[PDB]
């Protein structure tokens, strides 16, 4: 019922969580209220999900919360618990993207080779 | 103990490296190779050093708030060029380059006005 | 231990190896263009 | 109420008290017996959305724990300098090898 | 795996030079090409 | 890593064009 | 296995390659 | 300054700590005794010959004999990975291959022609 959504993108992290939209949200991990308070500047909560920059194997990598005011943080029934290898500047490729690539590479010159060619009459 | 406060945190997996300076004060800065160039903004003491592929290096003083700290050092020596010397890589490049040399010979024979 | 450089190498060999065919091709093709063979 | 999860040397278990109630995720390699279930290989990248019932202290609760683990092994860093000469030279060896067949063709 | 980066590195090393010698004999045939 | 398999993929193209030139090279001759 | 047989037969299947080629645009 | 330096060979790890006019010089290893006698040590190297990874790293402090072994220079953490004989090509060893392989292929080339010019 209304996954998470951790998108990451180099070292940077966007997780945003759906399960009540269009409220205020403090998420809190590891028994402390982590929301808006401008610390540190790598917390960038901008209307309902927060970001994290510089993020760390070890701190930061643990349980996380949602819910809005009134609530109390024992009553969420939900937590994430992400494990991130963070890494600056890289993605993941199968060897199938690389053979996709290379195979269109090879024709496409191929092509080109067999329009000049053509061309050349 | 006595004038040595710089700990590098290491055991993790990642490709990381980073120092501790276990000084109690206000904005301790830190040296390099003997001209300062990192500075240090509270709420974090873990002046990050990148990654042990670039091979980091020099000496680092955190200035304690008596005089100064006495480096540690930074040396990372992983692999990053790794060409094996064994009875196989070096006969190949051997086996390579006459085998190219030769080709492109033929083929210059073949040019010469023919 | 990481295995996170190693494929970038691996990605940029095979680079360099099509680079590599496709100028020998080219200078193949010019050698016979121009007589002999 | 959370989920404990511990890594003994290569497997991410999920035991809390009890059974869990995979709903949708990863359910693959299991040492299921009725109380702790692993994923298998850490490497493996394990994810899945999962469940668990009411505990010894609590009764009639349900949290539930998300695994996003992104331990990327197949995970290439790639650098932009690298990339951009390989792909730019790539396109002018293409471009010089049609004028080379164009060259000949004549 | 430590065995897979030695290989790469050197054959990495063996294509960049094969790719410097075709360079050079390039510039010879063109060199005879304009002339 | 995918070292291995792209190696092989890539000796795969090359054999590929080496196969159907000389079918077409035994062809000419022929 | 091991990458190095790989790439020896790569090299030698390369430079097959290459000499049929030549002698394939020769005659054609 | 004292540039503590470190030179890794093949299999075999040789250093220099620059303080000593001769002395004992006593080395240390995360609490341990390292030297002596086996384990390499030498009157300035250490020959850490069979240089693993995991086994053998961390701190390593030159201080001489009748001192304290915190009231020393400099230490240098050595963290080194051995495979077993390799070489560690500096751009400028490349850069020279580079240059000598030019140099090499367009004297042979060019003699070739000249001689099937004829």
């Amino acid at each position: 019922q209304t996954p998470y959504k951790v998108s990451i993108s180099g070292t940077t992290v966007i997780l945003t969580c759906p399960q009540y939209p269009g409220s205020e949200i403090l998420w809190q991990h590891n028994d402390k209220n982590i929301g808006g308070d401008e610390d540190d500047k790598n917390i960038g909560s901008d209307e309902d999900h927060l970001s994290l920059k510089e993020f760390s194997e070890l701190e930061q990598s643990g349980y996380y919360v949602c819910y809005p005011r009134g609530s109390k943080p024992e009553d969420a029934n939900f937590y994430l618990y992400l494990r991130a290898r963070v890494c600056e500047n890289c993605m993941e490729m199968d060897v199938m993207s690389v053979a996709t690539i290379v195979i269109v590479d090879i024709c496409i010159t191929g092509g080109l080779l067999l329009l000049v060619y053509y061309w050349s009459k | 103990k006595g004038n040595h406060l710089v700990k590098v945190y290491d055991y993790q997996e990642d490709g990381s490296v980073l120092l501790t300076c276990d000084a109690e004060a206000k904005n301790i800065t830190w040296f390099k190779d003997g001209k300062m160039i990192g500075f240090l903004t509270e709420d974090k003491k873990k002046w990050n050093l990148g990654s042990n592929a670039k091979d980091p290096r020099g000496m680092y003083q955190c200035k304690g708030s008596q005089n100064k700290s006495k480096p540690l050092q930074v040396y990372y020596r992983m692999c990053q060029n790794c060409i094996e010397l064994n009875a196989a890589t070096i006969s190949g490049f051997l086996f390579a380059e006459i085998v190219s040399i030769f080709v492109l010979a033929v083929g210059v024979y073949f040019i010469a006005g023919q | 231990v990481h295995t996170e450089k190693v494929n970038m190498m691996s990605l940029t060999v095979l680079g360099l190896r099509i680079l590599l065919l496709k100028v020998a091709g080219f200078n193949l093709l010019m050698t016979l263009r121009l007589w002999s063979s | 109420f959370k989920i404990p999860i511990e890594e003994l040397e290569d497997r991410v278990f999920v035991n809390c008290n009890t059974s869990i109630t995979w709903v949708e995720g990863t359910v693959g390699t299991l040492l299921s017996d009725i109380t702790r279930l692993d994923l298998g290989k850490r490497i493996l990248d394990p994810r899945g959305i999962y469940r668990c019932n009411g505990t010894d202290i609590y009764k009639d609760k349900e949290s539930t724990v998300q695994v996003h683990y992104r331990m990327c092994q197949s995970c290439v860093e790639l650098d932009p300098a690298t990339v951009a000469g390989i792909i730019v030279t790539d396109v002018i060896a293409t471009l010089l090898l049609a004028l080379g067949v164009f060259c000949f063709a004549g | 795996t430590l065995l897979l980066q030695l290989t790469n590195t050197s054959a990495y090393y063996m294509y960049l030079l094969l790719l410097l010698k075709s360079v050079v004999y390039f510039a010879i045939i063109t060199c005879c090409l304009l002339r | 890593l995918l070292d291995p398999k792209l190696c092989y993929l890539l000796d795969g193209i090359l054999f590929i064009y080496g196969v159907i030139l000389t079918a077409l090279f035994l062809r000419v001759k022929f």
